[PDB]
């Protein structure tokens, strides 16, 4: 299994910056990655980055080296197997040609080579 | 280099833990558990004692009639019954656990334990035929 | 022509021994003397495998889990009477009187009122309490003055009121390694060849029942009623017979008793026959009049074929001995009945009722010794309330004299364990075979 | 099929029971034999445990010093010396039971395990000089 | 010939002793060692049944995890660091006795049944990944 | 007892055994340990 909740899909307006929230669910929040994804539409969908819910290290591509936040919050034991947890999204010099829907995935495995590898998805949030 | 310890990876992969059996393997029988005083605490100690012994050895003899004496892993001729498990190789050994493998695979343990009993019995009987001649 | 040696682990070939059986019961949770809340829960499938092809001997009179069962039994015994109170405070004089006079002239003393002094909590202060005893408990010293009838004999130990004398199911296992090979021989003698040969992992339900001349709440036979001695031309090896079917005895105790506790000391309570409230009646058993005798023929047909169609047998009443021996005792509901059995063995056989029952008067005992040593003797305490326990007679423990005749008795505790472990013997399994053929290693 | 269960085989011909040997192995530690109360069902309990280790690790002993370590049919090279039983394989194999074989080889039995040991200690020495190259 | 008896080549050299090790393997677990009465010389009995077992065991544990399941004479693939003993094969095995060896041996016992450990480990996981073509 | 005479309290409900004075009530720490396999 696994859900994966996303935030609101609010607008603003440029020279903000905005956060984005993903829950999961039914699934160790720990034990596997958190990527976020834009899909806008005057471009082809970009990947932004994934951070690791577990050793906190995170990972994003050059075109969001030094504009973009990614944070996660210690997950919640429901039962030896299951967790609650949540990640966070943030844009510094913040325009409106970043506009479109984006989306929450966590990674694929855990161990190998698609390790990271977005793999479930949430039901994205449309922005300005 | 890393060395987690006795039951150190009893979270990581299956495929990682499948690398340092030989930490659990030799504390299955040793540990603290010199004369008999059948006091509380020496009748209790020496329950401790048959009881170690005694559940050691009913795993070597599953191991033994299945043609894997000494072994940590063996290798066998029983194929996999799709039905017990759809997951592919690297969802089961990249991703899940000892713990939750063994707790969706433990309707079928008794009947894969028949397979591999079996399996060994008509190997050993093919093995002597060949040596026949 | 070419033959090596070939080696051969898990072989099916057995070997006779001995070994320690242990116990295996089923779920019923106070606790019983027979401990059986220990004993590992039997299997709800009791496994049985057919041995077919097989043919194993017997020898029921040589047989270890008789000897072994008549130990346990009489350690389940030592292990519950040893934490209970030790009576030596009652071994005093006893001033007593029989206890409501005029019914049927001496049958009045059969049960008396006894008052006597006794020790309180204070070491330093006598009470005088009083107690209903019956006759088979005291005896007089030569004046109204009687006495417990074990104070020169035995110390008494009365049982902790809280455990049970009911028997429960006892099944015996072989340990790992180890089999017991059931005969399935419905004809079988208790000796030889047994054809029908199967294999158990633990042996049936077999309640622990001590009784005399009678055997209660056995196993029956399938066909015909089997008659078991070793010797049989002697006179001197008791003749178990087995029925096949059960010939109903209803023994009771009318008199409803009270018990009256009495302490003898601190934490020590001797639990003392307060009154009997209504009658003081006789305890009895009956045995459907029809039925015994329809079950005594078949007896007698099946001992015709060991003397011969024309000879003649009877069946007399014991010839002396304990008392233990010469009634049918037995254990109904707490209390140890000591009925006489006259009127079940007072018949002469040819060479070749319907409606009332016979009855037989019963004596009750409180002081009961042990069988084994002497210088042990059990205090029952008094059971509330009426009795009255309903019971099968699937067994007989006869003697023949040396035209025939036969009368009962039987004191030895194993020739009942004989009488249900006839079927099982104990083998230890041998898994290594070695045997030639043409495989060679390398 | 067939499975006639434990000891199912006894009164078979020594080929057929020599195809369910697992059978047998599989009950030579296991079956009903938590805590260590010593009552008279308690001693008599534990006493049932230990004897059925000892017995067990007894054969197994046999079988290592034989080189035939968890097998249910292994071969040797110690010929078969025709005073054991001059009978041949046909009458042997498909004639006799395991039963009656072991009542007439009883004899030799002890000589046959002295046999096969001392091959195991050669045989042993020899694949040491083998690998010494 | 000359069959020493039980440890009758302590004093011998290691090679001559390296004969005759089934003379000692078959005494580790026989002896005289059927009831279990809790007597004085019961619960003795007892303690010395359960204490053979154990240690029979803890040394088969370790010829586990070695590769050496059912072995008198196994090779491994651990190199001879001759820190632990520089003397040469022809003063070993032709002039030590096996005592006076594990004397001078003492101290690395501990530190050779390690890579015997971790050789066996992964040369079984290296035959696992050989036999997945 | 209902006079000056009195009696130990346990007289009528159990019996009285004092500790050997040898024995020390002192608590010593205790380390609870599972068997091997456990
Ligand atoms: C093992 O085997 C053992 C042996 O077989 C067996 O032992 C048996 O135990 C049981 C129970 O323990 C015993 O049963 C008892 O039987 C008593 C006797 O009953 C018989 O006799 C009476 C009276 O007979 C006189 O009257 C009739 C006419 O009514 C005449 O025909 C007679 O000939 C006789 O009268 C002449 O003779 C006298 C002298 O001989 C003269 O003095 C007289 O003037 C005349 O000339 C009969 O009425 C009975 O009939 C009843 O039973 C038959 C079957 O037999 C049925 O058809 C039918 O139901 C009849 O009603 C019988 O023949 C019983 O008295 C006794 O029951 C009383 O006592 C108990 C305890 O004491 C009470 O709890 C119970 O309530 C009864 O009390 C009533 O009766 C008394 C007496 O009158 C009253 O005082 C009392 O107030 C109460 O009255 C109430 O009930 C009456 C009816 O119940 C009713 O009429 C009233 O109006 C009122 O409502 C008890 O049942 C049995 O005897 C044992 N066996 C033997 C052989 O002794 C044992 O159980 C077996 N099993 C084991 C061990 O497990
Ligand atoms: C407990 O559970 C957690 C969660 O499941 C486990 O953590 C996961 O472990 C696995 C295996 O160890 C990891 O998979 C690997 O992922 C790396 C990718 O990370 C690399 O890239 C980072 C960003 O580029 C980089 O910063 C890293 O470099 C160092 O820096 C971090 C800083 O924190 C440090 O922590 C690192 O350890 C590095 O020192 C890092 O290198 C990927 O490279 C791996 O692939 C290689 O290895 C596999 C075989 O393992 C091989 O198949 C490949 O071809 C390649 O050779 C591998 O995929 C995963 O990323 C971890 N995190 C998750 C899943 O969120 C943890 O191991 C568990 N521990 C126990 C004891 O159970
Ligand atoms: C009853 O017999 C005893 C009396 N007292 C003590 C006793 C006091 S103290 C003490 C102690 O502490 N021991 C520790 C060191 O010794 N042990 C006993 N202990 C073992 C005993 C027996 O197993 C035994 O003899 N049986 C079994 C019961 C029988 C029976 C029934 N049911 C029956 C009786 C009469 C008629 C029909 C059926 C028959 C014989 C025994
Ligand atoms: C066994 O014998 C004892 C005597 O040692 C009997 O005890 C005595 O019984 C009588 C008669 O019930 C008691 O007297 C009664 O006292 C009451 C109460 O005051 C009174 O109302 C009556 O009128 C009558 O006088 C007596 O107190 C009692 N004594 C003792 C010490 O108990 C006992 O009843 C006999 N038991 C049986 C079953 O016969
Ligand atoms: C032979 O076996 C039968 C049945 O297994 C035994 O009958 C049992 O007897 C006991 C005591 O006599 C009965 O217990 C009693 O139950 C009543 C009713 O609840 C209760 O009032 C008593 O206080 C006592 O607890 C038991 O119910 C009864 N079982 C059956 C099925 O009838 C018989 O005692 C055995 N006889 C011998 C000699 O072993
Ligand atoms: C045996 O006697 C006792 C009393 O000594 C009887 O117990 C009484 O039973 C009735 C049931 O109808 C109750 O109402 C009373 O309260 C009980 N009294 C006591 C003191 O317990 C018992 O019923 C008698 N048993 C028989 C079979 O008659
Ligand atoms: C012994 O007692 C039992 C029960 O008290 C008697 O069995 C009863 O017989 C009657 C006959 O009409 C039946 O209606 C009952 O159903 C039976 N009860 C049970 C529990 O089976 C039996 O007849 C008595 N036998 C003797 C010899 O007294
Ligand atoms: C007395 O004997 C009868 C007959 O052997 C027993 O009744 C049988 O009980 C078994 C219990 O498993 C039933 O399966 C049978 O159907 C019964 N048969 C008959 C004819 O009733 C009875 O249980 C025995 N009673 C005692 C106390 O031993
Ligand atoms: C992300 O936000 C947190 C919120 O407190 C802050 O502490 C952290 O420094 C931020 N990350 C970067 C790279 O500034
Ligand atoms: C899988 O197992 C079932 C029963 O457990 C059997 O009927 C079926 O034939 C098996 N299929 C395969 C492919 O092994
Ligand atoms: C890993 O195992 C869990 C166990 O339930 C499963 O839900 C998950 O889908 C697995 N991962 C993949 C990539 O299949
Ligand atoms: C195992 O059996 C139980 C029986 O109710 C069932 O609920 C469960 O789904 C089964 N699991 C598998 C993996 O077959
Ligand atoms: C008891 O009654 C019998 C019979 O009447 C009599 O012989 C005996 O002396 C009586 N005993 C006492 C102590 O009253
Ligand atoms: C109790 O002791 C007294 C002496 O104080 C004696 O007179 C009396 O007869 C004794 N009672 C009994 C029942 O023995
Ligand atoms: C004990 O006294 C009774 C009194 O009747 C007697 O019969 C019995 O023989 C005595 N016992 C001994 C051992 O003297
Ligand atoms: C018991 O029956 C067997 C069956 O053949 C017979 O050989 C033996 O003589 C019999 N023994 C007695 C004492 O009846
Ligand atoms: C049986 O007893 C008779 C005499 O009582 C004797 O001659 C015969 O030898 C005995 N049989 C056996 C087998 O002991
Ligand atoms: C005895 O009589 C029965 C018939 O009841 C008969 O079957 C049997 O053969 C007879 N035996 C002898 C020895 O006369
Ligand atoms: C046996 O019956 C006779 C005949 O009345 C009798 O005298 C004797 O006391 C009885 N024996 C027993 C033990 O009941
Ligand atoms: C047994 O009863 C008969 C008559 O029924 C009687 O003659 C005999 O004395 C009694 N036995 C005893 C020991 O009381
Ligand atoms: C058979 O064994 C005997 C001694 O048991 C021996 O003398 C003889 O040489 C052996 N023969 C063969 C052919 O093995
Ligand atoms: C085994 O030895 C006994 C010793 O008396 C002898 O009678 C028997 O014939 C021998 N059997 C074989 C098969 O050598
Ligand atoms: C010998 O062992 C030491 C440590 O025990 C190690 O540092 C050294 O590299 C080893 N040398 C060889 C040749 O194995
Ligand atoms: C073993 O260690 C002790 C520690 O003092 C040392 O004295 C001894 O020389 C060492 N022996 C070897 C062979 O390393
Ligand atoms: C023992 O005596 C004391 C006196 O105060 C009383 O409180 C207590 O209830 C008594 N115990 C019993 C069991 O009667």
């Amino acid at each position: 299994q696994g859900q994966l909740v996303q935030s609101g899909a609010t607008t603003t307006k440029p020279g903000s910056s905005v956060k984005i929230s993903c829950k999961t669910s039914g699934y160790r929040f720990n034990f596997y990655h958190i990527n976020w994804i834009r899909q806008t539409a005057g471009r082809g969908p970009e990947w932004m980055g994934w951070i690791s819910p577990y050793s906190g290290d995170k990972n994003l591509a050059p075109a969001f080296q030094d504009r973009v936040n990614m944070t996660t919050d210690t997950e919640v034991p429901v039962t030896s197997f299951t967790s609650t947890g949540a990640a966070y999204m943030e844009i510094r010099n913040l325009t409106s040609d970043d506009t479109g829907t984006y989306f929450c995935a966590k990674g694929l495995l855990r161990d190998g080579s698609s390790t990271w590898l977005p793999y479930l998805w949430g039901q994205g949030t449309l922005l300005t | 280099a890393v060395f987690l310890g006795f039951l150190g990876a009893a979270g990581s992969t299956m495929g990682a833990a499948s690398m340092t059996l030989t930490v659990q393997a030799r504390n299955l029988l040793s540990g603290i558990v010199h004369l008999l005083k059948l006091t509380v605490w020496g009748i209790k100690q020496l329950q401790a004692r048959v009881l170690a012994v005694e559940r050691y050895l009913r795993d070597q003899q599953l191991l033994g009639i299945w043609g894997c004496s000494g072994k940590l892993i063996c290798c066998t001729n029983v194929p996999w019954n799709s039905s017990w498990s759809n997951r592919n190789l690297s969802e089961i050994w990249d991703n899940m656990t000892w713990l939750q493998w063994d707790k969706e695979i433990s309707n079928y343990t008794q009947i894969i334990y028949g397979l591999l009993e079996e399996s060994q019995n008509q190997q050993e009987k093919n093995e002597q035929d060949l040596l026949a001649l | 022509e070419n033959l090596w040696v070939t080696v051969y682990y898990g072989v099916p070939v057995w070997k006779d021994a001995e070994t320690t059986l242990f116990c295996a019961s089923d779920a019923k949770a106070k606790h019983n003397v027979w401990a059986t809340h220990a004993c590992v829960p039997t299997d709800p499938n009791p496994q049985e495998i057919h041995l077919e092809n097989v043919t194993e001997e017997f020898n029921m009179w040589k047989n270890n889990m008789v000897e072994q069962m008549h130990t346990d039994i009489i350690s389940l015994w030592d292990q519950s009477l040893k934490p209970c109170v030790k009576l030596t405070p009652l071994c005093v004089t006893l001033q007593c009187t029989n206890v409501t006079n005029a019914i049927t002239d001496d049958m009045r003393g059969e049960l008396k009122n006894c008052s006597f002094n006794m020790t309180t909590e204070l070491r330093d202060k006598k009470q005088k309490v009083y107690s209903l005893f019956y006759r088979l408990d005291v005896v007089q010293i030569n004046n109204k003055e009687y006495r417990l009838i074990n104070c020169n004999t035995s110390a008494i130990t009365q049982a902790c009121p809280k455990v049970s004398f009911e028997p429960i199911p006892i099944h015996y296992c072989a340990p790992a390694g180890f089999a017991i090979l059931k005969c399935k021989d419905k004809k079988f003698n208790g000796t030889g060849p047994c054809p029908s040969v199967s294999t158990v992992q633990c042996t049936h339900g077999i309640k622990p029942v001590v009784s005399t001349q009678l055997l209660l709440n056995g196993s029956l036979a399938e066909e015909e009623v089997m008659i078991r001695s070793e010797n049989i031309t002697n006179n001197a090896k008791n003749i178990l017979v087995q029925f096949n079917t059960p010939v109903q005895i209803n023994c009771t105790r009318p008199n409803n008793n009270t018990r009256k506790s009495i302490r003898i000391g601190p934490g020590q309570a001797f639990y003392a026959t307060g009154d009997i409230i209504g009658d003081i009646r006789q305890a009895h058993c009956n045995v459907s009049k029809a039925t015994w005798n329809e079950t005594l023929g078949k007896v007698v047909k099946q001992l015709r074929k060991h003397f011969g169609n024309n000879t003649i047998i009877r069946f007399a009443n014991s010839s002396g001995g304990d008392l233990e021996v010469t009634t049918h005792s037995f254990n109904c509901g707490g209390e140890f009945f000591y009925c006489n059995t006259s009127g079940l063995f007072n018949s002469t056989w040819i060479s070749n009722g319907s409606n009332d029952s016979i009855t037989l008067p019963c004596r009750i005992k409180q002081i009961i010794n042990m069988w084994q040593r002497i210088g042990q003797a059990m205090y029952a305490p008094p059971i509330q309330g009426v009795i009255r326990c309903v019971s099968n007679i699937t067994g007989l423990i006869l003697t023949r004299d040396g035209t025939e005749t036969f009368r009962p008795g039987g004191g030895d505790m194993r020739d009942n364990w004989r009488s249900e472990l006839y079927k099982y013997k104990v083998v230890k399994i041998e898994p290594l075979g070695v045997a030639p053929t043409r495989c060679k290693r390398r």
